[PDB]
C-alpha cells in the first residue's frame, strides 16, 4: 500500500543534514531553565566591546605590560612622528589577537567600520599637542608632519581632553593596500616642577553597529 | 558636592558625580517564590548583612603587579556574615563593590578594576593541582607576578596570562572600570548573584574574582609620597539562605 | 545572521575511533568505550570557552566498519554482522566484560544494527540536575579542583551480537557528534595558549602577540 | 510516480524507535477488559506508602525480626542518645531496601522531600520524654543533648502521644554532606509495679506529595 | 566633620569607620572595614561627615 520511490541520496549520511531524531530518553522531564544574566545571541556582541591594543611590539617587550604602552617622552621634539601603523585586523600582528582580531578569524570573508580611541595618560599638569592624521587605502603613509596636516587630520590638545575617538569606514580583506593612522609632535610636553618626565598613550579598538562577516572557517591560531 | 551614605551602623563619603557599573544590566534580588515551592524553606537575615565592610588597604609603588580577592571567602570573617556562613548549609547574595585611591596632582598612573566570573586558574606547573591556599588568603590580597613563576603549589601568576591563560588586555570583556589619576579615582561595580543553580555552599565555590592591575605603573617626583594606597569598600546586597525550621 | 549562536555551533565533528574485535585473549579489546565529556574533543573545545554555561540537545550518529584478520583461514560465507551500541545515563552500571548481564539491563538505551544499511542515530537531551552545564568551575567537587558533579553526561559502549565461539573479525567505531537547540551565557576572552591536558586550564607562559621592526614601521603600498 | 527521496537512517533498527508494526493475527478479537481493582498509573503511587525501616542493622541481628526495634532501656540515664542516622535514601544502608529506596534504585537523578513517623510500642503505663532533633546538610551531629535543643528539635512525650511525626524538605544525591536526625533522651521511663523492664521504638518512612525523578537506569540490586 | 587642610595637588584615601557601643576597637584595617566604615578620597572631597546615634552618659 502506498506506492512509493526511492529518490537518489537515499540512505547516505550526510554531515551537514537536518532531519528528525530518534529520542532515547522519552520517559525524561528536563530541569526547567533558569534566568541567568549575561545571555548571547550573536558574535556581534563580542566584537562591539573595546579591548587593549599592542602597539608597542617590538623586540624584548613580548611578554610584559609594556607592550601596551606608547613611550611619549619629554623635551623639544616638535615634528618627530610617535607612533604609525596600518589598519588591518586579523591580518598585522598589531591587531591580530584582540576581541575583534579573534572574532575575525572565524570567517573568511568580512567587512565593516573600526572605532579607535586613544587615550592619554599623563599628569594632569602636563599640556601639549598632537596630530592624528588618516589616509585612506591606496595612498602613501606622509613622511613629515606638514603633508600629514595637508590630508585628514585632527589636532588633539591632551591639556583640554584625555581622550580622542575615531571611526574608520572603509575596511575589509583579501603590500598593505589599506589605510593607516599616524601620530605626529605639534608641540611638544610642557610640564611644572616636581612631576615625573615620561608620559604614555594607550589606544583601543572596537567594532561599529554594522559588521558583516561570512564563510565560516577554522581558526589558525591552534 | 559630596553624598555621604549610611548603612546600618556604617557610613562613607563618595563624589555625587561618580559613574555607576551594574554587571550585565541585572540588579540584585531575592529568588522570587515558586521555584522550589513545596519543602525549600528560604529566609534572609538582612540586619547585619546590608552594611559596609572595609577591608584593609594595599600599597600602589613603582613595581606592583597585582592583587586578587576571591569572593566570598574574603568576608568570611567579618562579623555576622561570616557567622551566616557556618550555620546556613546553602546561600547566594549580590554585591556593591567600591573602589576608591588618594593621589595628589603630581602623581600618574593608571588601574584596571574587573570582577571575574569563575576565575579559574592554572597550577604553576603543568602536571600538577593547585593548592587551595595558593588560591585565597581571606581577607589579605594575593599578588601577581611580573614574571613566570616556578615551584609546586604556587599559582602561574605571571600578570600578562592574568593566571587564566588569556591575554591581559581583553578582561575589558567583563564587568570593569578604569581608574586614571589625571581624573577620578573612584569606581564602582554592582554584581548580581550569578550561578547555574539557584543556591550553592560557600565554603566549596567561589562565585567570583576582584583583580585590580596597574597598566601604566605608578611614577612620582622628588619630595612625593612614594606610594599610593587603594581602599575596597563591599556591602553584601540582598543575601539569602536555607530555613532551619 | 551567519554570527548567530546556532550557526556558530550546531555543526558535527568525530570525536572518537576506537577498535574492537570478535574474539582474543584480552577481554578488554572486545568492545569499545567512551566517556562523554566536552573538554576531550579539540575541534569544540576553544570554541566553547567563549562561554561560562551551556545548554544543548546531543545528536550522536555512528559509521562502522569491519575487516577480516589476515591470520589463517579464507573461503568464509559469513552473513552480514550485528552490532549493539548502548549508552548509560549519569547513574547507570557500567559492564566489565562483553558477557556481563549489564548489557541486558531495561533502563540503558541500547540499538541494534546490521551493516549494509543506513548509519545509525540516536538523540539526547538536555541531562542535568542542575540548570546549565558547566565550562568553567572555580571550586572542589566536596576533592578535586575544577571538576564538579553536574557535568556528568554518560558513556558509550560497543561491541559485537554474535553468538558463541564466532569467527575472527575486528570492527572500527567512529562517532559522530552534534549540538542543538544552543544557549549561552556570560562571554569570555578567548585562550591565547596550548592546551597541555584535558581537564585543568594549565598552560605555559607566551607572548601576547608577533613583533615587528619599529613602532612607526607601515609596510610599503603596492 | 511519485518521485521520493531516501534520507540517511533508512533501514536501520533503532532500538528505541516507535513505528507502526504489522500485526500477524488480523483476523482476532481480543478479550475485552474486566475492572479488576488496584489499578497502577505511576511509580509514585508505591513510593508513598510507608514502609518499616531496618534501623537496629547491626552484627549479630541481620536475619531476625530484631533488625527492626530500636532497644529503650530502663533505668535513669537522662542524657544519653538513643539512636542517630543520615537521611540518605537509596545510598545508605539504613534506608536502602524500603519501598522508596527499592523505587529510588532505577533512577540516576531523584529529589523530594521524607515523612519519617515514629512509634512508641510499650505498656500503656510507661510514661517520659524524648527530644527528636534534625540538623540540616552541611552542619554536624550534636554531641550532647544541649547542642541538640539549640537547633531544630521536638520534645515527645509518650504519656501523651504514642507517634509523632517529621518531614524533611531538602532531600537529593550526588563523607555525607546530608542531614541527620537523632532521639535523646530527656527524662527516662517511669513504671508503675507489675510490668515489663524493656520497650521499644519503631519507625516508618514514605515520601510526601512532590517527588521527582529521571533517567531510568538499571537497578544495581540482581 | 572631618576637614583635610593640604595642598590642592595631593590625592589619596582613607578609612572612617565607626563601632557601636559595646564593641571592641579594631585592631587592623581590614576587621575596620568589615565593620561599619566610609571611604573617603580627599581628592574628590575636601571635606567628611559624620552622625551618631546613641549617646548617653552614667
Amino acid at each position: 500500500g502506498l506506492p512509493v520511490m526511492n529518490t537518489p541520496g537515499s540512505n547516505q549520511f550526510l554531515t551537514s543534514d537536518d532531519f528528525q531524531s530518534p529520542s532515547a530518553m522519552p520517559q525524561f522531564d528536563v530541569t526547567p531553565e533558569l534566568n541567568i544574566p549575561g545571555e548571547v545571541q550573536n558574535l556581534m556582541e563580542i566584537a562591539e566591546v573595546d579591548s587593549v591594543v599592542p602597539v608597542n611590539n617590538v623586540e624584548g617587550k613580548l611578554d610584559t605590560m609594556e607592550i601596551y604602552r606608547i613611550p611619549v617622552q619629554s623635551g623639544n621634539h616638535q615634528s618627530s612622528q610617535v607612533f604609525g601603523f596600518q589598519v588591518q585586523p586579523g591580518l598585522d600582528n598589531v591587531f591580530k589577537h584582540t576581541l575583534l582580531g579573534e572574532i575575525l578569524n572565524y570567517y573568511a570573508h568580512w567587512s565593516g567600520s573600526i572605532k579607535l580611541t586613544f587615550v592619554f595618560c599623563g599628569s594632569a599638569m602636563a599640556t601639549g599637542k598632537f596630530l592624528l592624521a588618516y589616509a585612506p587605502p591606496g595612498a602613501n603613509a606622509p613622511k613629515s608632519r606638514k603633508d600629514a596636516m595637508l590630508g585628514t587630520h585632527i589636532i588633539w590638545d591632551v591639556g583640554l581632553q584625555s581622550s580622542c575617538v575615531l571611526c574608520i569606514p572603509w575596511i575589509s580583506q583579501t603590500y598593505t593596500s589599506a589605510g593607516n593612522v599616524t601620530c605626529w609632535y605639534q608641540t611638544g610636553i610642557v610640564v611644572p616642577a616636581g612631576t615625573p618626565t615620561s608620559c604614555s598613550i594607550m589606544c583601543f579598538v572596537s567594532a561599529c553597529n554594522d559588521f558583516s562577516v561570512r564563510l565560516l572557517k577554522d581558526t589558525p591560531f591552534i | 558636592r559630596v553624598r555621604s551614605i549610611t548603612l546600618g551602623n556604617s557610613t562613607i563619603t563618595t563624589q555625587e558625580s561618580a559613574n555607576v557599573v551594574v554587571a550585565y544590566g541585572r540588579w540584585p534580588e531575592y529568588l522570587k517564590d515558586n521555584e522550589a515551592t513545596a519543602e525549600d524553606q528560604p529566609t534572609q537575615p538582612d540586619v547585619a548583612t546590608c552594611r559596609f565592610y572595609t577591608l584593609e588597604s594595599v600599597t600602589w609603588e613603582r613595581d606592583s603587579p597585582g592583587w586578587w580577592w576571591k569572593f566570598p571567602d574574603a568576608l568570611k570573617d567579618m562579623g555576622l556574615f561570616g557567622q551566616n556562613m557556618y550555620y546556613h548549609y546553602l546561600g547566594r547574595a549580590g554585591y556593591t563593590i567600591h573602589v576608591q585611591c588618594n593621589a595628589s596632582k603630581f602623581h600618574q598612573g593608571c588601574l584596571m578594576v574587573v570582577c571575574v566570573p569563575e576565575a579559574e586558574m592554572g597550577c604553576s606547573q603543568v602536571d600538577g593541582t593547585v593548592n587551595e591556599h595558593s588560591l585565597s588568603e581571606g581577607e589579605t590580597a594575593k599578588k601577581f607576578a611580573s614574571t613566570s613563576t616556578n615551584g609546586t603549589n604556587t599559582v602561574q601568576s605571571i600578570v600578562t596570562n592574568a593566571g587564566m591563560g588569556v591575554g591581559v588586555g581583553n578582561l575589558t570583556i567583563f564587568p570593569h572600570q578604569w581608574i586614571n589619576l589625571r581624573t577620578n579615582n573612584c569606581a564602582t561595580i554592582v554584581m548580581p548573584y550569578i550561578n547555574n543553580v539557584p543556591m550553592d555552599n560557600m565554603f566549596r565555590h567561589h562565585n567570583f574574582t576582584l583583580m585590580i592591575i596597574p597598566f601604566v605603573p605608578l611614577d612620582y617626583s622628588s619630595d612625593s609620597s612614594t606610594y599610593v594606597p587603594i581602599t575596597v569598600t563591599v556591602a553584601p546586597m540582598c543575601a539569602e539562605y536555607n530555613g532551619l525550621r | 545572521s551567519e554570527s548567530s549562536i546556532e550557526n556558530f555551533l550546531c555543526r558535527s565533528a568525530c570525536v572518537y575511533m576506537g577498535e574492537y574485535h570478535t574474539t582474543n585473549t584480552d577481554t578488554s579489546k572486545l568492545f569499545a568505550s567512551w566517556t562523554i565529556n566536552a573538554r576531550r574533543m579539540v575541534q569544540m573545545r576553544r570554541k566553547l570557552e567563549l562561554f561560562t554555561y551551556v545548554r544543548f540537545d546531543m545528536e550522536v550518529t555512528f559509521v562502522i566498519t569491519s575487516k577480516q584478520d589476515q591470520g589463517t583461514q579464507l573461503g568464509q560465507d559469513m552473513p552480514p554482522l550485528t552490532h549493539q551500541i548502548m549508552y548509560i545515563p549519569p547513574g547507570g552500571p557500567i559492564p566489565k566484560s562483553v558477557t556481563d548481564y549489564t548489557w541486558q539491563t531495561s533502563t540503558n538505551p541500547s540499538i541494534f544494527w546490521t551493516e549494509g544499511n543506513a548509519p545509525p542515530r540516536m538523540s539526547i537531551p538536555f541531562i542535568s540536575i542542575g540548570n546549565a552545564y558547566s565550562n568553567f568551575y572555580d571550586g572542589w567537587s566536596h576533592g578535586v579542583y575544577g571538576y564538579n558533579t553536574l557535568n556528568h553526561m554518560g558513556q558509550i559502549y560497543v561491541r559485537h551480537v554474535n553468538g558463541s565461539s564466532p569467527l575472527p573479525m575486528t570492527s572500527t567505531v567512529r562517532m559522530y557528534f552534534k549540538p542543538k537547540h544552543v544557549k549561552v551565557w556570560v562571554p569570555r576572552p578567548p585562550r591565547l595558549c596550548q592546551y597541555k591536558n584535558a581537564s585543568t586550564v594549565n598552560f605555559t607562559p607566551t607572548n601576547i602577540t608577533e613583533k615587528r621592526q619599529s613602532i612607526n614601521y607601515i609596510p610599503e603600498t603596492v
